[PDB]
RNA sequence: ACGCGUUAAGCGCGCCGCCUGGGGAGUACGGCCGCAAGGCUGAAACUCAAAGGAAUUGACGGGGGCCCGCACAAGCGGUGGAGCAUGUGGUUUAAUUCGAAGCAACGCGAAGAACCUUACCAGGCCUUGACAUGCUAGGGAACCCGGGUGAAAGCCUGGGGUGCCCCGCGAGGGGAGCCCUAGCACAGGUGCUGCAUGGCCGUCGUCAGCUCGUGCCGUGAGGUGUUGGGUUAAGUCCCGCAACGAGCGCAACCCCCGCCGUUAGUUGCCAGCGGUUCGGCCGGGCACUCUAACGGGACUGCCCGCGAAAGCGGGAGGAAGGAGGGGACGACGUCUGGUCAGCAUGGCCCUUACGGCCUGGGCGACACACGUGCUACAAUGCCCACUACAAAGCGAUGCCACCCGGCAACGGGGAGCUAAUCGCAAAAAGGUGGGCCCAGUUCGGAUUGGGGUCUGCAACCCGACCCCAUGAAGCCGGAAUCGCUAGUAAUCGCGGAUCAGC
RNA sequence: AAAAUGUAAA
RNA sequence: CGCGGGGUGGAGCAGCCUGGUAGCUCGUCGGGCUCAUAACCCGAAGGUCGUCGGUUCAAAUCCGGCCCCCGCAACCA
């Protein structure tokens, strides 16, 4: 379910809601941000190397 | 259906009987009497030690019993002759004692009470039957603790139930599996089918060899 | 476990982003998807030169990439052939665009992802790691430092049991915003398992 | 060592008494004494790897002093009771996938379970494999097409093209290559171990703590500093001190809100004029409102009283005064904490199967128990119609004004906006008006019948919404228990992440 | 005055 | 066998004399407290009264037979 499962996701499926998201790098299907394609984690580890542009901590 | 069973206040059963009724319940059970070992954090751990334990359980078949439909006159030796002490001229001429013996175990009671001879052999003929009952009771305990004296010994048989390695291993046959949850929840079979084999493989090099 | 990443603590307040570019919505995603795979397959080829930060920067189609070394001379290859056939397997992968400009940072040891990983090699080639904690932060702190520290984790020397380790001279305010402090992790593989070194580097205020 | 120290436990001599590991044991036996109770004398087997003295550092105390926290108290609203929403235990099951367990598990991983998601079950399948880089036997070309069967996977097959390296005239060959059939490498595993680990996270705890260097004291563990008086949200500062310094923490540096200024003037704004398609709408114009970018502003600065100081208490001026309100920030470490199921990783194990695919089941089960929740029991209420006043976000595969049909869910038709332009969008409490009259009610909206809309291949298990009818329990909830001290609690809406849909 | 207990593996 | 008493929720014991009416303590079960257990606190379950009969409108209650338990008696020779 690593290696393998990710791969359905990838190519387009038979019907068309069957198709799902899954994260681009750990390509774990829960909890996965559209905006980049990430999951919650992934997310927060390379916004943190400053990898992801113009995305800082907020505060208020 | 349980049947003794004391319990054990957190949790258990501290000791617990029980009846399973049906067929073929001895011919899969057989194997079970034995200690049976169990390592893993309990429940009680004020910190958080990994504590070996042990229960010993132990199947026994239904054993069909019956008492003996009571004396039988065939083998009762009755004899009767003169009371002692006072009673005056009828306590001289009147064979009011009595004494029965119980040819099959041995065991003799006199009865001089009261003064017909009928009422003596009534009571002699009933403590007679109660001490021939309570040595049935002796013989049927010194064979019942016995028999669990006689499968539970200095031994340390049987499966070990390991929680965190998550392995269950039966010592005997030296099989071991590592899918002790649903050992724990009941489909014992790949376990005792393998016993109810390799055990099948010796009566085979039995009577043969 | 409670310590905050260094780093994503202090963007745009004394540390810039690894990669500057724009986007808007429809296409941020797939355009760090593929940023991501350079700084990756950058890292993996380019490990033998060590590098200390590895910056990306795009424009329409035109994609700028400013790798940075202490020892450059592995990037460049041999008379200036190895950064060429580099670019030309850039674009091999970004059906884009090419870039070079390696600039090279002066002193190494005052480069914090640069120390970890020659710390952390010297853990797979089995040595004191108690030793090479303090040779790293005295190599460090005698190379102008203004703080140093060093942290590494797991089977210390393949120890049945893994454990937390470290030494530190200097003052490393990780507390303080203001301090300009550099860091990075480096991952100890080894046949006991692995562990894992983290640098920090106090250069100043600012 | 504690301490003893001319009232030695110092330095010496004389003499008596006594000790030789703990337990057994001041017991047994013998002897002697006693009215007795018992005393004096006084062993052994056995058994343990210690018993023990003083110091040290913690921890703990139903020990103490000083402080502190929504801890008590003073309060206002709730859970616990009801119906339902969901998570969990448990039971059920072919399976009801795995993990989380007092605080710190229980609307937690799940920020989207109808298939997919899916790790489970059943059945139908597949074998160098859906995936990676290689070595090759037949040595075939792309790529579209279709039949066959089938629940789909899968299996099987009819096509056909008349593709490209070679000074090939030539029927024939010669390589690369998506590629096709067979092999060996190898892949693969959400299989096991958080008690082999990395990272990352909860946590005591935003608690004020924790330590190093060196000096000195101590035979030594260790102490000192860090203690002490004052002070503080603070190991915060001041003074003192065999200590003098320093590091990690505290604070500040950052963010948002409060006031003011320069800059900026459309897509925002309108004070005075013109206009006048009955009105920022036309021209018009940055003054304001706003937007967002740089700044000023507060320092116990001034005044009062106490104080050695630090600073405490009160007063003034001020949008704001002693941390202004709020966020970001979580020390050495502690919990054998959590997570091999996000990823990574040592070891172990599966290898035509513990791998992979499909269809259909399950993760939604139901005698019960718990957590968190939503709606209520009504008159400070509820229904209806008119009318208002927000902030922060989302939206060229999306948002949908506007008409058109429908009682409505909504479906046609259609304008504008990649948006300070257009749209989601009616904010709901609120005000005004009208009805209701203390009732299981016009309270309540569970449950069920019947009929439809939408999204999807497909809503039986298993979706959301609309209309009709049904209108349950519940009339303020036992023992017990929770939140929050100011724009907070309570109450009223709206938005978004996820996502076809819920 | 309240108010017992905590087996056995680091 | 001769007389007396007795059998009621799992344990122990009222209720029967006077018919209508099942009670007390303990236990068990569910929910609190506590880190957990017990104590404690809140709520519930649980017997058709030995057994056959008869009386009665109606029987745990009254009447008769049997079973089991308990004490008393069993003497003059
Ligand atoms: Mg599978
Ligand atoms: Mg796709
Ligand atoms: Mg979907
Ligand atoms: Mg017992
Ligand atoms: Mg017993
Ligand atoms: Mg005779
Ligand atoms: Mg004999
Ligand atoms: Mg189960
Ligand atoms: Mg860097
Ligand atoms: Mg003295
Ligand atoms: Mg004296
Ligand atoms: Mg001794
Ligand atoms: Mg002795
Ligand atoms: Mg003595
Ligand atoms: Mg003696
Ligand atoms: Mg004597
Ligand atoms: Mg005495
Ligand atoms: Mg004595
Ligand atoms: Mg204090
Ligand atoms: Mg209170
Ligand atoms: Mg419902
Ligand atoms: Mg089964
Ligand atoms: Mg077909
Ligand atoms: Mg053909
Ligand atoms: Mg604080
Ligand atoms: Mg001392
Ligand atoms: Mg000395
Ligand atoms: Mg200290
Ligand atoms: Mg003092
Ligand atoms: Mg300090
Ligand atoms: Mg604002
Ligand atoms: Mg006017
Ligand atoms: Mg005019
Ligand atoms: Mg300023
Ligand atoms: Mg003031
Ligand atoms: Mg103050
Ligand atoms: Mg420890
Ligand atoms: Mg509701
Ligand atoms: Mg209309
Ligand atoms: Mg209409
Ligand atoms: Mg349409
Ligand atoms: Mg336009
Ligand atoms: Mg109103
Ligand atoms: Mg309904
Ligand atoms: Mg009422
Ligand atoms: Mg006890
Ligand atoms: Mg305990
Ligand atoms: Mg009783
Ligand atoms: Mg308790
Ligand atoms: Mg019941
Ligand atoms: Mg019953
Ligand atoms: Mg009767
Ligand atoms: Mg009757
Ligand atoms: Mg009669």
């Amino acid at each position: 379910a690593r290696k393998a499962l990710i791969e359905k996701a990838k190519r387009t499926p038979k019907f068309k809601v069957r198709a799902y998201t899954r994260c681009v790098r750990c390509g774990r299907a829960r909890s996965v941000y559209r905006f980049f394609g990430l999951c919650r984690i992934c997310l927060r580890e390379l916004a943190h190397k400053g990898q992801l542009p113009g995305v800082r901590k907020a505060s208020w | 259906e349980i049947m003794s069973a004391s319990e054990g206040e957190h949790g258990g059963y501290k000791e617990i009987i029980a009846k399973i009724s049906g067929d073929g319940v001895y011919g899969r059970l057989k194997f079970e009497s034995g200690g049976h070992r169990v390592q893993r954090v309990p429940a009680t751990e004020s910190q958080g030690r990994i504590h070996t334990s042990a229960c010993t359980v132990a199947v026994m078949p239904e054993l069909p019993d019956a008492e003996l439909p009571d004396i039988n006159p065939a083998d009762l030796r009755i004899d009767t002759f003169r009371s002692s002490g006072a009673g005056g001229q009828h306590v001289n001429t009147t064979d009011s004692a009595i004494r029965i013996t119980h040819l099959p175990t041995g065991i003799v009671v006199e009865c001089q009470d009261e003064r017909s001879q009928h009422k003596n052999k009534a009571k002699a003929l009933s403590v007679l039957g109660a001490r021939i009952h309570a040595a049935e009771m002796a013989k049927r305990q010194q064979a019942e603790a016995s028999t669990r004296r006689n499968l539970l010994g200095s031994g340390d048989r049987n499966r070990t139930y390991n929680f965190p390695q998550g392995r269950v291993t039966d010592h005997r046959i030296n099989l071991t599996l590592y899918r002790l949850d649903e050992v724990m929840e009941g489909k014992l079979d790949m376990l005792i089918e393998p016993i109810i084999q390799e055990h099948q493989a010796d009566q085979l090099a039995a009577l043969s060899e | 476990g409670n310590k905050i990443h260094p780093i994503g603590f202090r963007l745009g307040i004394t540390r810039d982003w690894e990669s500057r570019w724009y986007a808007g919505k429809k296409q941020y995603r797939h355009l760090l998807l593929e940023d991501q795979r350079i700084r990756g397959l950058l890292e993996k080829e380019l490990y033998s030169a060590g590098l200390a930060r590895v910056d990306i920067e795009r424009a329409a189609d035109n994609v700028a990439v400013t790798v940075h070394v202490a020892k450059p001379g592995v990037v460049i290859g041999r008379g200036g052939e190895r950064i060429r056939v580099l670019r030309e397997e850039l674009a091999k992968l970004t059906g884009k665009n090419v870039a070079l400009n390696v600039q090279e940072v002066q002193n190494p040891n005052l480069s914090a992802p640069l120390v970890a990983q020659r710390v952390a090699e010297q853990i797979e080639r089995r040595f004191a790691v108690r030793r090479a904690i303090k040779q790293a932060v005295q190599r460090v702190m005698e190379s102008g430092a203004k703080g140093a520290k060093v942290i590494v984790s797991g089977r210390i020397g393949g120890a049945e049991q893994a454990r937390t380790e470290w030494a530190a001279q200097g003052r490393v305010p990780l507390h303080t915003l203001r301090a300009n402090i550099d860091y990075g992790f480096a991952l100890a593989r080894t046949t006991y398992g692995v562990l894992g070194v983290k640098a920090y580097i106090f250069l100043g205020e600012v």
